[PDB]
DNA sequence: GCATCCGTGAGTCGAGGAAGCACAATTTAACACTTTTGTCAAG
DNA sequence: CTTGACAAAAGTGTTAAATTGTGCTATACTGGGAGCCGTCACGGATGC
């Protein structure tokens, strides 16, 4: 099973809207080259390579992660759309 | 109305339902403009009401239409739209797709729940266009042309292929289908593993819910492409997330034939 | 003439269309009876329907013609010889002017386009369109490949002057899409024929001297 | 599925029909089997 | 916008006439020996759009540049050869002809 | 709904 | 390697020839060697008759006698030619004016006529080819019960098929007697008396039974003329035709009265005449003779139809699926029905060209013309249901084809509209057809194999053979009886004790119509031949059937049939007795024809020195390539000098080990669990099996290419192919083709080809492409054969077929066409099936190294391993059966051969055991060696199960085990034994023709439908799975509604979206949102097709183009 | 009222999921008189158009859920 | 109310791919002559 | 930045073959031909 899969279940009133929340959360992280993470420099996955260990290049992989930790905020009517990526953009170019 | 590798045309059965009507819309006018008999008027308004209802509906009123030289009805419009092999139950409903896989299952005793076994050439064809970037970012190949060149030959690819398969893979799962998808549980998501040979290794413990065993059976696989394709299937297709059947409650993965022996 | 390609019916309606015109050039001075006459041109229409209105690509009456004769003469060889006549043998029982090449070009010809919808096999849940590929819209990999040339080439013309980019681009048609000449693009600059070909051959070379050095735009050719 | 109550957007409908139709083929065929089944 | 409803509705004469881009007057699909549609059939490029890209019958406009435009020479459309997917024609009936749906 | 017996049927009269 | 024998019956007959039902019914049909003269009517020679004499009504058209020649090719030039193997036909007809009194005759061609092999197949533009036998119901007059209402009987009268309309008799509640015509109802009274039949011979004929004949003396229409009521019968008959009374006697001599429309048959007329007690001048209802209508079968059936009614002893209803009533149509009946149809568009030609055209100066010659004869011989020889590509996987798949019957087909039942009647094991079928070998799924039941001892009649039933009783001694006269025939005796069985030839038992079980039942010596009548009649050849080949469900067995005998041929192929240790006769039966071996001696031996050709001192040279058909890929070669079994006598064996064929069917290997089998590579039906096997090349066979693919005339120029198949580097074209000889001998992978050059590109400018980025490199674009592009994805091996053959060579027929425009032979030696794998002969099949899941897998004490590892869980739930108890008298063999070196139902039982096993322990344990306390210690714990665990008596010495308990086949197996793994005795024997294991080199299949992108725009499917096309409605709905119910979207529109048929989707992939960026899919753009156009407004509207109701302004004017 | 699954099938509001499922002449005909329009509920009718069905994580209940971290959002508040 | 007829429906993947002829009207293949680039020196 | 000279290359005007389209045959002919055939269920449809 998905490491944490009881623990992200339990966190959202619908299983349906777990899956919205990591697959956005995803995209942001792709969007802005994993720089706008909320993980430690030890807390980053990783993946087992030949040369050695890199960061794991699954943003899905991330954002489970991510919202394990407790530091993403998710909801409906947060921010406008258009000022949340304006702003994010901005802070993570 | 296309031509075949070999010269020979082909076209479909709405041209010649089309001309039938063409033809005898145009004899109607010459007919009407040459002041003839009742008789032969009526008998061409006739043939021009069927020609019309042979092109809508074949078959429906009378005999059905056949091409010379045969006794196959030709299809017309409502027989594209209705039917099992109709427009909607065949390409709307139901469709081919791509990066898209099959092969033959055997047991794999050694896996995890949320695992499965897929040969490395199976994996290179499905991941192909995340792989040919992935050689690309590394030395492998210069672009993603000349990425794509190297992958179609086959004693042309290097072994620094395989270990960037590897690493497209990584996080990612695929989805394995059995026919007939009786149930939802038809339909399950695994973290593929790449393996030697040409079979795709299936846990025991999904087998009862896929209804396969290992006689000869075969399996479907795709590959969810986005990450909202990825998220859904990690999240709530998974094999280690299903374990109770939704038609009852009760477990659907649990201790089967052989295990249950052991203990 | 059932059989050859039109129905019952639509035989009877091209026999009435000759049926009309035997009544109007019909002479009863001649004191012939209408169905001699009547004959002559009910057949010809039927026959004339059929040489218009039996192939899916039409053929003209002439070359029709042809077939119905090589066919004859095929079969006629074919029971005379016990056997199926060659190529050879068919050219030269039509005459001069016919050769072997000829009598497979019209066989070529004569060949009727089969049907998207025949089935194949006892089940009936396969047909031929469904192993024809469609080859006129570009594939996934061909659209990707002329988009990459193309970011490609934008960034090579780069290093190119303002006005050195601007004359490629126009006398290959990358702007307009439609190739211009040395005129057409001197006028657009104000300029003569003759230096806009050496400003040309002048950057193309210096394209050339940068793809040397780099070796980023010969997987695309 | 999960021993939980039932999340919102879920497709029971669909869920319904194949719980129903999966144990078709178990059904003896031979007013009694599938036939009572179809029936009703 | 985006596709919230469809609407299925019969049509009129008027309507038919208004979707389509040419009458087809003649059954000839295509000539048997240059292998190109005829005019005036069911394949006709002055109807239902050109073969390939932006470019005529005639061949007398081969290039984007003139989008939009119909050749004189020919009458074809110098377009993209997708739109003979969509265009449509239609045939003008000498006498009118029930449709078989709403009979049997 | 033969209509060659109601065709030869209409040119019998 | 003795072969030891065990059964008790002796059978009085041997196996008649097993392609006699395709051999003996096609000699009957042509005839081609009885004189012209003493031909029969029979086959095309009746067709000839029937047909012939063609009358113009001065000139005639007669048939005098035909001839068949020489084939044109012989039967390898055919298929290397793709060519047909046939002989021409040419007709002696006389043109006979009657008008003036002359007779000129000439001989015409008639066309070709396809000849069958020796082995009973056809050989079709190249490809083998067999025509399946049909099974339908026989012609005759049929009483069946009314279900309708009870108490009452419908007559049917059937013709042959296609050959005459249905009849129905029915009596009415009215009391009137109705005869159903072509869907038309009107009362027999009327036609009765247009057969001149009047009031006063129906009551002294059928007035002895009742009310019913009062039911048929109308008489409104008695005193009415024959003459006037066939005019009112055509009235009703066919309504709104003008009444003539030359149109009306041409419509009712044609329905009922005209040989040539309507024909009973053979069979139908037997039957009529059995059924009814009468006798048939003709095939026909009615004869029509000096200008009036005579009866012949009406009456008849109406008196059997009242009789019936009233409830007379001697009359009953008939059982429509009784085998008696049911007839098999051969290849012979069936060709010669579609020759007459041909002849009859042939006689059709004829006589609307004899009335046209230059009458004086007519020849046969040119009135004839033979191509409708040779459509309709070519149509059925190609485009029919039973003309079937022949099965070919090995020498028995071949022989099953050609004895199987099938309900389907032209003229038969439709698979769905088939109920469960005609798919039941009818009483009948025994030892005429078999009960268990069928195809499960939805042709289970309609079709059926002939069984091994049955023989298809002249009429077309099957007959089964019956051993003679009389005085309660059993003669060896053996009687070949049908179905009807068999049901008036009592039969007993064959395993009836006899002391001599006298039955011994004082009670015989038996059968009467069927049903078992128990009898003395004295009632016995009959006795069965041998249990061997009951099955098919392939159900025959199944040893210890009696313990095996009949479910499994029906899988055991379908997978023979699909077992490749081996290199090491090898016979099963445990026989039934029938290999030996399906190899020579199959003509896939090489005998002697007599005494001799061999003269020279090779691989290639064996020639023989015969006594009579001719020279006869064999040519040995080597690594040719069958209809299935797989390889079929004759390996010389002589050597120079060795003398052979009449019917030794000189040459083995494909899957045969010295004149014995070797559809497998005999391998070392644990019926054990091991580590779940056991898991539902998967198979663990030893490295040690792929080392000594066991279950390695030798496959053949072929490849074809053509070079064509087009418009832009001829196609080349050249060495010089542009923008290749010399590593791609290392293999290619100068002519372009790969040479033979060369290894090719997947992406390698077969053959070299180069095509004109069509003339097309290029994309601005390329030509400006070009002018950087200064390359000069060229004419033609590349077009060469490669070899597909998971396909190589080695180039065998290259055959190259060229335009104007002799017996090439090429298509039209095509230059040449080369064909590469490419054969693979493929060992087994992880995925490849095996099976055994009892129904067990699985997969390869697991290859273990020889150190790992189970070994006996004395160090012999084990080479299988099979569950033991898949025994109990399918109850095939015969593979249990075979192993243990596979291990006695094992150790004693022996073979053996029990017959079904009639061969080893469990004490002779338990004897031949006790013997194989003694060399086996034997040899061991010779050697020096003691009982182990591991084998002392499995002792004590085993008196702890039952297995063994307690108290005994270790030897002896160790015996006891061995009695039971079960021995001390350790572990490769650990050293230890396993905890209890393990059943370890010598089991015959097969390689099925379903590898998963052949299946596995993958695709990113490729080739897409032309109108939907959709991927296409199959493997050979490259295409894609197909993701039907059930696949959709369970994404549904998962609530992945971003991933159903992505199948619908981004992989499947979004064009814009597919485009965008992999450049956004290889570009390292997630794919975009799709868009609306490519086949509901189909869908409103097709809509719009069908004068159909369909619009799409938004939340305002206000329209929205999906045609991106490409569809609005 | 009572009626079968095939009948209560038939007589659904939606002309696409009706037509796909059987008696599509039947269906069209009268659904192209009454000019029937189709509001696009269930799931099929969203699966013939290629749309995401309301179902899942395609339902509006979970559908427009929005996520962002601490950071970001105190820079747009 | 009741037979009778007409229509519609009946599992999924895979793997198999038979006139001629004359004459007119129209289109097309060849040249032959301009007009227009393309490519040189001259600057 | 041109300025003349040349050399193919595409455009234009006749010109004939080659292809294609159409009209015309005069003893007397006057209503077609293959269908033939093993399910069973429902709902509905005028009809009576
Ligand atoms: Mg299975
Ligand atoms: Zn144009």
């Amino acid at each position: 099973a998905e490491p944490g899969i009881d623990k992200l279940f339990g966190m959202v009133d619908s299983k349906y809207r777990l899956t919205v929340v990591v697959a956005k959360r995803a995209q942001q992280l792709l969007r802005h080259g994993f720089k706008n993470t909320v993980l430690e420099p030890e807390e980053r996955p990783k993946m087992q390579t030949l040369e050695g260990l890199f960061d794991d290049p699954n943003a899905v992989t991330w954002a489970m992660k991510e919202l394990l930790t407790g530091r993403l905020v998710f909801g409906e009517n947060l921010v406008p759309e258009d000022r949340l990526q304006k702003e994010m953009e901005r802070l993570y170019p | 109305m296309v031509q075949v590798d070999g010269g020979r045309f082909a076209t479909s059965d709405l041209n010649d339902l089309y001309r039938r009507l063409i033809n005898r819309n145009n004899r109607l006018k010459k007919l009407l403009a040459q002041g003839a008999p009742e008789i032969i008027i009526r008998n061409e308004k006739r043939m021009l009401q069927e020609a019309v209802d042979a092109l809508l509906d074949n078959g429906r009123r009378g005999a059905p239409v056949t091409n010379p030289g045969s006794d196959r009805p030709l299809r017309s419009l409502t027989d594209i739209l209705s039917g099992k092999q109709g427009r909607f139950r065949q390409n709307l409903l139901g469709k081919r797709v791509d990066y898209s896989g099959r092969s033959v299952i055997v047991v794999g005793p050694q896996l995890k729940l949320h695992q499965c076994g897929l040969p490395k050439r199976m994996a290179l064809e499905l991941f192909k266009p995340f792989l040919l970037k992935k050689m690309e970012e590394k030395g492998i190949a210069p672009n993603v042309k000349a990425a794509r060149r190297m992958l179609e030959r086959q004693r042309d690819i290097k072994d620094e292929v395989w270990d960037a398969l590897e690493e497209v893979i990584h996080g990612k799962v695929v989805l394995l289908n059995r026919a007939p998808t009786l149930h939802r549980l038809g339909i399950q998501a695994f973290q593929p593993v790449l393996v030697e040979g040409q079979s795709i290794q299936l846990h025991p413990l999904v087998c009862e819910a896929f209804n396969a065993d290992f006689d000869g059976d075969q399996m479907a696989v795709h590959v969810p492409l986005s990450s909202f394709a990825q998220a859904e299937a990690r999240i709530q297709m998974l094999s280690a997330h299903n374990l109770l059947s939704p038609a009852s409650g009760e477990p659907l993965a649990k201790p089967s034939r052989d295990i249950i022996l052991g203990l | 003439y059932t059989g050859r390609g039109l129905s019952f019916l639509d035989l009877i309606q091209e026999g009435n269309q000759g049926l009309i015109r035997a009544v109007e050039k019909f002479e009863y001075k001649r004191r012939f009876k209408f169905s001699t006459y009547a004959t002559w041109w009910i057949r010809q229409a039927i026959n004339r329907a059929i040489a218009d209105q039996a192939r899916t690509i039409r053929i003209p009456v002439h070359m029709v013609e042809t077939i119905n004769k090589l066919s004859r003469t095929a079969r006629q060889l074919q029971q005379e010889l016990g056997r199926e006549p060659t190529y050879e043998e068919i050219a030269e029982a039509m005459g001069p002017g016919w050769d072997a090449k000829r009598v497979e070009e019209t066989l070529k010809i004569a060949q009727e386009p089969v049907s998207l919808e025949t089935p194949i096999g006892d089940e009936k849940d396969s047909f031929y369109g469904d192993f024809i590929p469609d080859e006129h819209l570009p594939s996934p990999v061909d659209a990707a490949t002329q988009s990459l040339l193309s970011e490609e080439l934008e960034k090579a013309l780069s290093k190119l002057s303002e006005r050195e980019a601007m004359v490629l681009k126009l006398r290959k048609g990358l702007i307009d899409g439609r190739e211009h000449t040395l005129e057409e693009v001197g006028a657009f600059f104000g300029v003569t024929r003759e230096r806009i070909r050496q400003i040309e051959n002048k950057a193309l070379r210096k394209l050339k001297y940068h793809e040397s050095r780099t070796r980023k735009l010969r997987d695309f050719l | 599925s999960m021993a939980r109550p039932v999340s919102i957007g879920e497709a029971v409908g669909i869920v319904a029909a194949q719980s129903i139709g999966e144990p078709g083929t178990q059904l003896t065929m031979r007013t009694q089997g599938l036939p009572r089944v179809i029936e009703l | 916008k985006e596709v919230r409803k469809v609407r299925i509705a019969l049509a009129s004469p008027e309507k038919i006439r208004s979707w389509s881009y040419g009458e087809v007057e003649k059954p000839e699909t295509i000539n048997y020996r240059t292998l190109k549609p005829e005019r005036d059939g069911l394949f006709d490029e002055r109807i239902f759009g050109p073969i390939k890209d932006y470019e005529c019958a005639c061949g007398k406009y081969k290039r984007q540049r003139f989008e939009g435009k119909v050749c004189e020479r020919c009458g074809v459309e110098v377009t993209k050869s997708i739109v003979r997917r969509y265009r449509m024609g239609h045939i003008e009936l000498a006498t009118p002809a029930a449709h078989i749906w709403f009979v049997k | 709904s033969d209509p060659v017996r109601q065709y030869l049927h209409e040119i019998g009269q | 390697m003795e072969i030891k024998r065990f059964g008790r019956i002796r059978e009085v007959i041997p196996l008649p020839p097993l392609t006699e039902i395709q051999v003996e019914s096609y000699r009957r049909a042509l005839q081609a060697d009885v004189p012209p003269e003493k031909r029969e009517n029979v086959g095309i020679q009746a067709a000839f008759r029937e047909t012939f004499p063609i009358e113009e009504e001065g000139l005639v058209l007669d048939f005098l006698e035909y001839r068949l020649g020489e084939p044109p090719f012989p039967q390898d030039e055919c298929r290397e030619k793709d060519l047909t193997y046939q002989a021409p036909l040419y007709a002696r007809l006389q043109l006979i004016h009657k008008d003036t009194g002359l007779i000129k005759e000439d001989e015409v061609f008639l066309g070709h006529i396809p000849l069958m092999t020796e082995d009973g197949s056809f050989i079709i533009n190249g490809a083998d080819r067999v025509i399946v036998s049909q099974i339908h119901r026989s012609p005759g007059v049929y009483f069946t019960p009314d279900p309708a209402r009870p108490g009452r009987y419908i007559a049917s009268i059937i013709p042959l098929p296609k050959r005459g309309p249905w009849i129905d008799l029915e009596v009415e509640p009215n009391g009137v007697v109705s005869m159903k015509v072509n869907k038309r109802k009107f009362p027999l009274v009327l036609l009765l008396r247009v057969l001149g039949y009047d009031q006063e011979t129906l009551a002294r004929e059928l007035g002895a039974y009742g009310e019913l004949v009062q039911g048929l003396m109308d008489e409104s229409v008695f005193a009415m003329r024959p003459e006037e009521a066939l005019i009112r019968l055509f009235t009703l008959l066919r309504p709104g035709d003008p009444p003539k009374r030359d149109k009306a006697v041409a419509y009712v001599y044609g329905l009922i009265a005209d040989p040539r429309r309507y024909d009973l048959g053979e069979a139908g007329r037997y039957k009529a005449e059995e059924k009814l007690g009468i006798r048939l001048s003709g095939r026909t209802l009615a004869r029509f003779e000096d200008g009036e209508f005579k009866d012949e079968v009406f009456l008849p059936t109406l008196r059997y139809l009242f009789a019936l009614t009233a409830g007379v002893p001697g009359h009953e209803v008939d059982d429509i699926d009784h085998l008696g009533n049911r007839r098999i149509r051969t290849v012979g009946e069936l060709m010669t029905d579609q020759f007459r149809v041909g002849l009859a568009r042939l006689a059709r030609g004829v006589r609307e060209r004899m009335l046209m055209g230059s009458e004086d100066s007519l020849t046969p010659a040119k009135l004839v013309n033979s191509r409708p004869l040779e459509a309709a011989i070519r149509e059925f020889f190609s485009r029919s249901q039973l003309s079937q590509f022949k099965d070919e996987t090995n020498p028995l798949s071949s022989l099953r084809h050609k004895r199987r019957i099938s309900a389907l087909g032209p003229g038969g039942l439709t698979r769905e509209r088939a109920g469960f009647d005609v798919r039941d094991v009818h009483r009948t079928h025994y030892g005429r057809i078999c009960p268990v070998e069928t195809p499960e799924g939805a042709n289970i039941g309609l079709i059926t194999s002939l069984a091994a001892y049955a023989r298809v009649d002249e009429l077309g039933f099957i007959r089964t053979p019956y051993r003679r009783v009389v005085g309660g001694v059993v003669t060896d006269e053996v009687v070949y009886m049908t179905a009807t025939e068999e049901d008036r005796y009592t039969i007993a069985q064959a395993n009836t004790p006899l002391e001599g030839n006298r039955i011994a038992a004082e009670r015989v079980v038996a059968r009467r119509k069927g049903e078992p039942v128990i009898v003395s010596p004295e009632e016995v009548e009959f006795m069965d031949v041998s249990p061997k009649q009951v099955f098919s050849v392939n159900t025959n080949l199944i040893p210890f059937l009696e313990h095996d469900d009949a479910n499994r067995a029906l899988m055991g005998s379908n997978m023979q049939t699909q077992a490749v041929p081996l290199i090491r192929a090898q016979a099963p240790v445990v026989m039934t007795g029938l290999e030996e006769r399906v190899v020579r039966d199959s003509l896939a071996a090489l005998y002697a024809e007599e005494d001799g001696e061999v003269a020279k031996v090779d691989g290639n050709r064996i020639v023989v020195r015969y006594e009579d001192g001719r020279l006869v040279e064999y040519p040995l058909r080597r690594f040719y390539r069958s209809n299935q890929g797989t390889a079929l070669d004759q390996r010389p079994r002589v050597v120079v000098g060795q003398r052979v006598r009449k019917g030794d064996l000189l040459a083995d064929g494909p899957a045969s080990e010295n004149g014995f069917l070797a559809l497998g290997q005999n391998v070392l089998v644990a019926i054990m669990p091991f580590d779940g590579y056991n898991f539902e039906d998967a198979i663990v096997i030893s490295e040690e099996l792929l080392k000594r090349d066991f279950y390695t066979s030798i496959h053949i693919e072929r490849y074809e290419i053509e070079a064509r005339d087009t418009k832009l120029g001829p196609e080349r198949i050249t060495r010089d192919i542009p923008h290749l580097s010399e590593a791609a074209l290392r293999d290619l000889d100068e002519e372009g083709v790969v040479r033979i001998g060369a290894e090719v992978k997947p992406g390698d050059i077969l053959v070299g080809r180069t095509s004109f590109k069509g003339e097309s400018e290029p994309t601005p980025e390329e030509r400006l492409l070009r002018s950087i490199f200064g390359e000069k674009a060229r004419d033609v592009k590349d077009t060469s054969l490669r070899v597909p994805p998971g396909e190589g091996g080695i180039v065998v053959r290259t055959v190259r077929l060229r335009r104007g060579d002799p017996g090439v027929e090429l298509k039209p425009g095509v230059r040449e066409v080369v064909r590469v032979y490419v054969a693979q030696k493929r060992k087994l794998q992880v995925g490849d099936k095996l099976a055994n002969r009892h129904g067990n099949k699985g997969v390869v899941a697991k290859i273990l190294p020889v150190e790992d897998m189970p070994h006996l004490p004395d160090g012999t590892p084990v080479d299988v391993i099979l569950n033991p869980l898949g025994v109990p739930s399918r109850m095939n108890l015969g593979q249990i059966l075979e192993t243990h008298l596979g291990l006695a063999g094992y150790f004693l070196g022996q073979r053996y051969i029990s017959p079904i139902f009639d061969g080893a039982k469990e004490p002779e096993i338990k004897e031949l055991l006790a013997q194989a322990f003694e060399v086996y344990f034997g040899k061991r306390k010779g050697e020096g060696f003691g009982v182990d210690k591991r084998e002392v714990e499995v002792l004590r665990r085993a008196e702890k199960l039952g297995l063994v008596t307690p108290g005994k010495t270790p030897e002896e308990q160790l015996k006891e085990l061995f009695l039971q086949g079960k021995v001390v197996l350790y572990d490769g793994r650990t050293g230890e034994p396993i905890e209890g005795p393990i059943v370890v024997g010598q089991m015959f294991i097969m390689k099925l023709y379903h590898m998963v080199e052949d299946k596995m299949h993958a695709r990113s992108t490729g080739p897409y439908s032309l109108i939907t725009q959709q991927p296409l499917g199959g493997k050979a096309q490259f295409g894609g799975q197909r993701f039907g409605e059930m696949e959709v709905w369970a994404l549904e119910a998962y609530g992945a509604a971003h991933t159903l979207q992505e199948m619908l529109t981004l992989k499947s048929d979004d064009i814009e979206g597919r485009n965008a989707a992999y450049e956004a992939i290889i570009k390292g960026e997630d794919v975009p949102e799709p868009s609306v899919p490519e086949s509901f753009r189909v869908l409103v156009k097709e809509l719009q097709a069908l004068a159909l407004d369909v619009q799409t509207l938004d939340e305002k109701d206000n329209p929205v183009d999906i045609f991106e302004g490409l569809a609005s004017k | 009222l009572l009626m079968g699954v095939t009948k209560s099938a038939l007589s659904t509001k939606s002309w696409l999921s009706a037509a796909s499922f059987q008696n599509t002449t039947h269906v069209l005909t009268e659904a192209a008189i009454a000019g029937k329009k189709d509001e696009l509920i269930g799931l099929k009718e969203n699966v013939i158009l290629g749309r995401l069905i309301p179902a899942g994580t395609g339902s509006d209940f979970v559908r427009f859920t929005q996520v962002v971290d601490q950071k970001t959002l105190k820079a747009i508040e």
